[PDB]
């Protein structure tokens, strides 16, 4: 069975978050680790993999550790050639290894025959709903047939940050929000797009949900982002 | 002396496993889930009186690994000598027919800290109600550990605590049955 | 009351 | 199977407390496989190598005063601090022992068994008496058993040549109780 859609009580309210919303925005605003054709070169704890990926951008790291839900999931990709995509963090990012080091979760996919012969990207529909009414719709692109939900999530949010100010320095226009994925097999699941209550935002804990390394079929998957303003 | 609070931690290759925990006079106050990154208290109550920034333990664990590589290297890659566990099986309280009790499997004096433990009821493994602790430090630097099995005392039943450890030539089975 | 840890020192390299 | 050699590294910070939080000693120790290589005894004031393997570190860290300063003050910032953090549920925790007396399923002579279980703290005292007077000889204990769940237990037997009317008392004294717990066995 698929995961049950949320009820208002099941969602985080940006109004109950006193910390800085910029610390959320930071993780999705033109922010991500990407690599093609690579293989883990080491591990820290049993459940993770370290890859040699450099920060072409600002040269902020050349070692990337990604944590997975368990050791088996790590054993699976430990020796495969893969592609990496995901949202990284530094605060509370630790590991020995054996340049800068950055951390992340999941974002791992086998590379072999999981691409399009022409530098061709796949389009995935993302429809936005503000207060239950579909306001705008668009598409994100992936170069993968089988892509991590995460990758598309990053892309969905990145866009909404620019076009709808999804997140701003302190607080957000919307009270609650969750991204829902609908697979071609009637299976669905969603992520709370809002930080948990309190005065601090734990980026490591938040991003940990990408633990399952959940993948979906890019040519058939459907994405729905459901937002709500505090009152209406 | 009167009391001792120990902050015992370790990293182990090639299992790539680690532990970080505090200890009061031989008893675990808490330990950090290396994966979930969160403090887990030996007793529920403790979590209601004190806290610990679990996230910070992993930093120590990174430094621990590095150091391990350094020591391993300068010792001319001298591996750990396995030391087999002394295994004992006791009840939480004096056993009495149908009077609920708990089986405690005391795995002690061993190393490295990697072990496979299994409970057996009349030749078959038991899962329901079982709980275990992490590795506990010892003055001799070997380890201790406890596994638990809640049960209803009978006369027919025969239990076993199956312990596997590199230092053992073969799985050790500790027999326990009602003899009162 | 918050428990405080001791920081691990790096070995001589 | 798995035969790869193992390489371990342990680190233990030991806060020892004498007379409450009065005098305090911090013992920092590094252990390679089953061997302590380096350490810092607050009573000594600096790192000392326990084996040649640890010589490099003792010399290296001792060259860093900031570090040494932090360590020396750990008896306060670390040890005392943590002691007080959980003094209520650790130092002060108390659980009364469950005491019961019965003849063993062994043994002429009759082997009495005094079972004291589920008590905390671990410090405890159990002595046998015969008609109001201690039983130095004959006693045999199982020793203090640390159940691992912040609970202890112990068996303390007494060998006797029972005579009608004799009263063999098992006395237990423990922090959880002001006056001793007693359990008689009428012969």
């Amino acid at each position: 069975e698929s995961q049950p859609d949320p009820m208002p009580d099941d969602l985080h309210k940006s109004s109950e978050f006193t910390g800085t919303m910029g610390n959320m925005k930071y993780l999705y605003d033109d922010h991500y680790v990407s690599a093609t054709k690579v293989k883990s070169v080491d591990k820290f704890l049993a459940h993770d993999l370290i890859y040699n990926i450099s920060d072409k951008k600002l040269k902020n790291y050349d070692k990337v550790k990604t944590e997975l839900l368990n050791e088996d999931l790590a054993k699976k990709y430990k020796d495969e050639v893969v592609d990496v995509y995901g949202s990284n963090y530094y605060v509370n990012c630790y590991f020995s290894s054996k340049g800068g080091k950055t951390c992340m979760y999941g974002g791992i996919t086998k590379h072999e025959g999981n691409h399009f012969d022409n530098g061709n990207l796949q389009n995935v529909l993302v429809r936005v709903y503000e207060n239950k009414r579909n306001t705008i719709s668009f598409e994100v692109q992936t170069d993968k047939k089988s892509v991590t939900a995460q990758e598309l999530d990053i892309k969905a949010r990145n866009f909404l940050i620019n076009k709808k100010n999804l997140y701003e320095f302190n607080s957000s226009p919307y009270e609650t929000g969750y991204i829902k994925f609908i697979e071609n097999n009637g299976n669905t699941f969603w992520y709370d797009m809002m930080p948990a209550p309190g005065d601090k935002f734990d980026q490591s804990k938040y991003l940990m949900m990408y633990n399952d390394n959940k993948t979906v079929d890019s040519k058939s998957v459907k994405i729905e982002v459901h937002l709500t303003t505090k009152n209406g | 002396e009167e009391h001792v609070i120990i902050q015992a931690e370790f990293y182990l290759n090639p299992d790539q496993s680690g532990e970080f925990m505090f200890d009061f006079d031989g008893d675990e106050i808490f330990h950090v889930d290396m994966a979930k990154k969160e403090t887990v208290w030996r007793l529920e109550e403790f979590g209601r009186f004190a806290s610990f920034e679990a996230q910070g333990a992993l930093a120590n664990i990174a430094v621990d690994k590095a150091n391990l590589e350094i020591m391993t290297k300068r010792s001319n890659y001298t591996p750990i000598t396995n030391v087999p566990p002394e295994v004992t099986v006791l009840t939480n309280s004096p056993v009495e027919l149908r009077e609920p009790n708990v089986l405690i499997c005391f795995i002690d004096k061993f190393t490295p800290p990697v072990v496979n433990v299994t409970w057996l009821r009349n030749g078959k493994p038991v899962t329901t109600g079982v709980s275990e602790t992490v590795f506990l430090p010892r003055e001799d630097h070997l380890f201790r550990k406890f596994h638990y099995l809640p049960f209803l005392p009978s006369t027919e039943d025969v239990y076993d605590c199956r312990v596997e450890h590199w230092g053992l030539d073969e799985p050790l089975l500790k027999h326990w049955e009602f003899d009162a | 009351p918050k428990y405080v840890k001791q920081n691990t020192l790096k070995l001589a390299t | 199977g798995d035969t790869r050699p193992r390489f371990l590294w342990q680190l233990k910070f030991e806060c020892h407390f004498f007379n409450g939080t009065e005098r305090v000693r911090l013992l920092e120790r590094c252990i390679y496989n089953q061997e302590e290589s380096v350490r810092f005894d607050s009573d000594v004031g600096e790192y000392r190598a326990v084996t040649e393997l640890g010589r490099p570190d003792a010399e290296y860290w001792n060259s860093q005063k900031d570090l040494l300063e932090q360590r020396r003050a750990a008896v306060d910032t670390y040890c005392r601090h943590n002691y007080g953090v959980g003094e209520s549920f650790t130092v002060q925790r108390r659980v009364e022992p469950k005491v019961t007396v019965y003849p063993s399923k062994t043994q002429h002579h009759n082997l009495l068994v005094c079972s004291v279980s589920g008590f905390y703290p671990g410090s405890i005292e159990v002595r046998w008496f015969r008609n109001g007077q201690e039983e130095k000889a004959g006693v045999v204990s199982t020793g203090l058993i640390q159940n691992g769940d912040w609970t202890f237990q112990t068996l303390v037997m007494l060998e006797t040549v029972p005579r009608s009317g004799e009263v063999y008392t098992c006395q237990v004294e423990h922090p959880s109780v002001t006056s001793p717990l007693t359990v008689e066995w009428r012969a």
